Formats: structure tokens, sequence, C-alpha cells
């Protein structure tokens, strides 16, 4: 036998990659009329989730990570 | 040998890291302290993010916690045991918010005691 050579696309594909905020400000935010820290994000009804729990709002869908509800706003 | 808070955060903090504990960032602490299952936070000394300080005392005042603000945090980083990753690197330990109540399920000491009572005055 010889080398497979599992080499002819893709010439060097890497892991994924993410990039986080060093502390996360674009989940709690000023500008609501509160002292407190202000709540944009959607709350999760759900009881096996909670408010630590951020369901990214992105252009698109709620993506939770384990019931991922959707929401359509058209 | 006399007790204090500065003597009592070394015990009390050491007791967190034996039973997890010690929230390091504002990730997995928003749950606790949105389902109030934390009682005391130790935050970073000179933080240079205003943004992140000022959140952090609306937190406090969202439910009423003191935090404990102490200069010269080598020591305790010293204490602590943090230089880790075998002996490579040195990370630093500048944040941490315990759960389940003040004190975990393990040791029990007068350190709780004079905290709590730094805590109510």
């Amino acid at each position: 036998k010889k080398r497979k050579k599992k080499s002819y696309t893709t010439p060097k594909k890497n892991k994924h990659k993410r990039k986080k905020v060093k502390l996360a400000v674009l989940k709690y935010y000023k500008v609501d009329e509160n002292g407190k820290i202000s709540r944009l994000r959607r709350e999760c009804p759900s009881d096996e989730c909670g408010a630590g729990v951020f369901m990214a709002s992105h252009f698109d869908r709620h993506y939770c990570g384990k019931c991922c509800l959707t929401y359509c706003f058209n | 040998g006399v007790m204090d808070v500065n003597t009592a955060l070394q015990e009390v903090l050491k007791t967190a890291l034996i039973h997890d504990g010690l929230a390091r960032g504002i990730r997995e602490a928003a749950k606790a302290l949105d389902k109030r299952q934390a009682h005391l936070c130790v935050l970073a000394s000179n933080c240079d993010e205003p943004m992140y300080v000022k959140l952090v005392e609306a937190l406090c005042a969202e439910h009423q916690i003191n935090l404990i603000k102490v200069d010269d945090n080598k020591k305790l980083g010293e204490w602590v045991g943090l230089c880790k990753i075998d002996r490579e690197g040195k990370p630093r330990k500048v944040v941490g918010c315990s759960c389940v109540v003040v004190k975990d399920y393990g040791k029990e000491s007068q350190a709780k005691d004079v905290i709590e009572e730094y805590f109510k005055c």
C-alpha cells in the first residue's frame, strides 16, 4: 500500500474559531429608566431554562441549546 | 493570632475552591444571582472597566449584597495556589461568585462568623 493522501482539497483545515468578549456587555445594558441591570434579552418561560440562559437574539430565530424555541416577527 | 476579614477571606475562598465555586467572570453567575443562589461575591479591586464595575454595583443593589474591596491581591493569589498548569505560565485569580448560600457543604469555621459580622455592619 501507499500513502492514502487525503489532500485533494482544503490544503489545511483547522478547528472552529470562537472569539468571546472579555466581559460580556451585550447581555445587560443601561437606558431603560432603571438603576438595576435592564432586561433587553427575552426571558425564557420554560422552567428547564432561566434568566441566566441568553437565547442569542440574532437577526433570526431564538437559539437556546435545550429546547430551541422560535418566534417570528415578520 | 487575631482573626479578621483579611484572614477569613483566605479560608472561605479556599473552602470554596475545595468545593468548586469561585465563578470566574460574569458567565455562570447570572443564573445563580437571578435565582438568588449566592450571598457573597468577591470582585476584582482596581478594575479598569467602568461599565463592569457599575454593572456589578447595580447587580449588588438588586439583591442587597455587599462586595469586599481589598487591595494588594498578590498575597491572596499566592495563598490560593494559583500558578496552575503544572508550572507553566501564571493565571491570576481576580473574581469569584460562591454558590449555595454563604458556606458550602464542607467544613464550617469561625471565618464564616466574622465574615457575617462584617456583612451585618
